[PDB]
């Protein structure tokens, strides 16, 4: 899918006022060095969607986390035609949060 | 403790004999371009250029090459903006005061506007917040004198929790 | 069988509150129930708990994203359903601890109150509406709009040797969350001195 047709303004408002607080709430001050970055909003959304909604070994429940459920819904609602180790969960969550930062700082 | 500040997305300043290497992305590590030195010569810190994109990896090593500090984040993660350049105050007919200022050359900042009676203390500052590049402060008495000051504060959701607000304007 | 609804964020913790009630009293809630479906986190739908003439649910389940259908039901029959987004029906929490002090040196009245949203997570910033008028007799309320929790009233604006009533309310001021004025705070009173 190409996230380029997404309503980024709506999505931004959802992230800033909801999803952001969910992510930071789960991390509770824990932080990690980031791994991947992105240079455009569509490209960032692509990484975000993949990291957020595909479960990984050691954190199968990631796509079921509150921040994750809201993300899925935000894309569905605002993008056209869009279809266990705790430390691992946190690590991925930290990555996702930092991708949001890149999203916010990247051009449309 | 070590400190890192990214000044206005222009430079990165690292403050802590230690040596600093750095790189953006996955290229080759490079030495600090400009150390801060003591009279004896012990390093006190480092300044390097800030990049708007790519991950800044920092490696601070003690006399012996042992790792004492590591980091990997966008440079903007440590953002400290410059203060707003010049603040304007306009009494409206509503009885409100409109505070305005020039925009920064990048997005993701909130501005904090403080006011108080000009006779009041340093503990009497009232705060309001909003996006660029102006906001309204209501309920002020037109015959009293007020002091105003402004700083730019990076949005947590935009830059993260490691960013910091600028100094207050005069 | 028409109804209204408003929400309130972070009421007694991280949980959010939804409140609905019928417009027409002189009605009977005979076995009638309110159900909300869609835009919830862990459940498909929720049924509100009836308390006297109103229905409510305190929950952490609201996505606060997208619209929900709120339905008045009798058994399995939907009497009336309306689609609305929780984030667009947000009722601010009323302020508390309203207080007024006369400052002779400044020749004014200093008004202070506490803003509960400041302590909340999602909607931290609200716009306030301070209202005052003489406690006895009929008068148009004077309103003051603020985004902060102190203000001053010049002495000359008020009649001397009189008792005033004063109260304050708040409304969301956010580029995402929208809704309704809070309930009025409890009214405080104060007396004006001689000129």
């Amino acid at each position: 899918y190409n996230f380029s047709n997404c309503n980024f303004t709506s999505i931004t408002k959802i992230y800033c006022n909801i999803i952001f607080h969910d992510l930071t709430g789960d991390l509770k001050g824990a932080k990690f060095e980031q791994i991947e970055d992105c240079e455009s909003k569509p490209a960032c959304l692509l990484k975000i969607e993949y990291y957020t909604l595909n479960p990984i070994p050691g954190c199968p429940s990631l796509p079921d986390k509150t921040f994750a459920r809201r993300t899925r819904e935000a894309l569905n609602d605002h993008c056209p035609g869009y279809p266990e180790v705790q430390n691992i969960c946190l690590q991925q969550t930290s990555q996702i949060l930092r991708l949001w930062y890149s999203f916010m700082q990247s051009p449309e | 403790d070590v400190t890192v500040v990214c000044h206005d997305l222009e430079t990165v300043e690292v403050t802590w004999q230690l040596s600093l290497e750095f790189r953006y992305g996955t290229g080759a590590l490079q030495p600090c371009p400009r150390y801060f030195l003591s009279g004896a010569g012990v390093t006190s810190g480092c300044i390097l250029p800030a990049a708007r994109a790519g991950l800044l990896e920092l490696a601070l090593r003690d006399g012996g090459g042992a790792m004492v500090f590591k980091a990997r984040q966008r440079a903007s993660a440590w953002l400290k903006p410059r203060p707003p350049w010049n603040v304007t105050l306009l009494w409206t007919p509503d009885g409100d005061v409109t505070v305005s200022w020039p925009a920064h050359s990048y997005l993701g900042l909130d501005y904090e506007v403080q006011h108080r009676e000009s006779n009041d203390d340093e503990d009497a500052w009232q705060t309001t917040s909003g996006p660029c590049c102006d906001l309204t402060v209501g309920g002020l008495d037109p015959v009293r004198c007020y002091d105003f000051r402004v700083r730019a504060s990076p949005r947590a959701a935009h830059y993260g929790l490691e960013a910091q607000p600028s100094e207050w304007t005069a | 069988h028409s109804f209204w609804c408003h929400s309130q964020l972070e009421v007694d913790g991280s949980q959010h509150l939804l409140t609905c009630a019928f417009n027409d009293s002189d009605i009977n809630t005979a076995n009638l129930e309110f159900q909300i479906c869609g835009a919830l986190l862990r459940v498909k739908c929720l049924t509100l708990n009836k308390l006297q003439d109103i229905y409510f649910i305190k929950t952490s389940e609201f996505l606060l994203i997208g619209s929900s259908n709120i339905c008045v039901k009798l058994g399995q029959k939907n009497l009336t359903c309306k689609n609305m987004a929780i984030n667009t029906i947000v009722k601010a929490e009323a302020p508390s601890d309203l207080k007024v002090v006369y400052r002779k040196e400044a020749n004014d009245f200093l008004v202070t109150f506490n803003a509960p949203h400041l302590k909340k997570k999602y909607l931290k910033k609200v716009k306030h509406d301070v209202a005052y008028r003489p406690a006895r007799g009929e008068s148009n309320w004077t309103h003051v709009s603020l985004f902060h929790t102190r203000t001053t009233i010049p002495q000359r604006k008020l009649r001397p040797k009189a008792m005033y009533e004063i109260k304050v309310r708040s409304i969301p001021h956010n580029d995402y969350f929208k809704g309704f004025w809070s309930e009025w705070s409890p009214s405080s009173t104060f007396e004006t001195p001689e000129p």
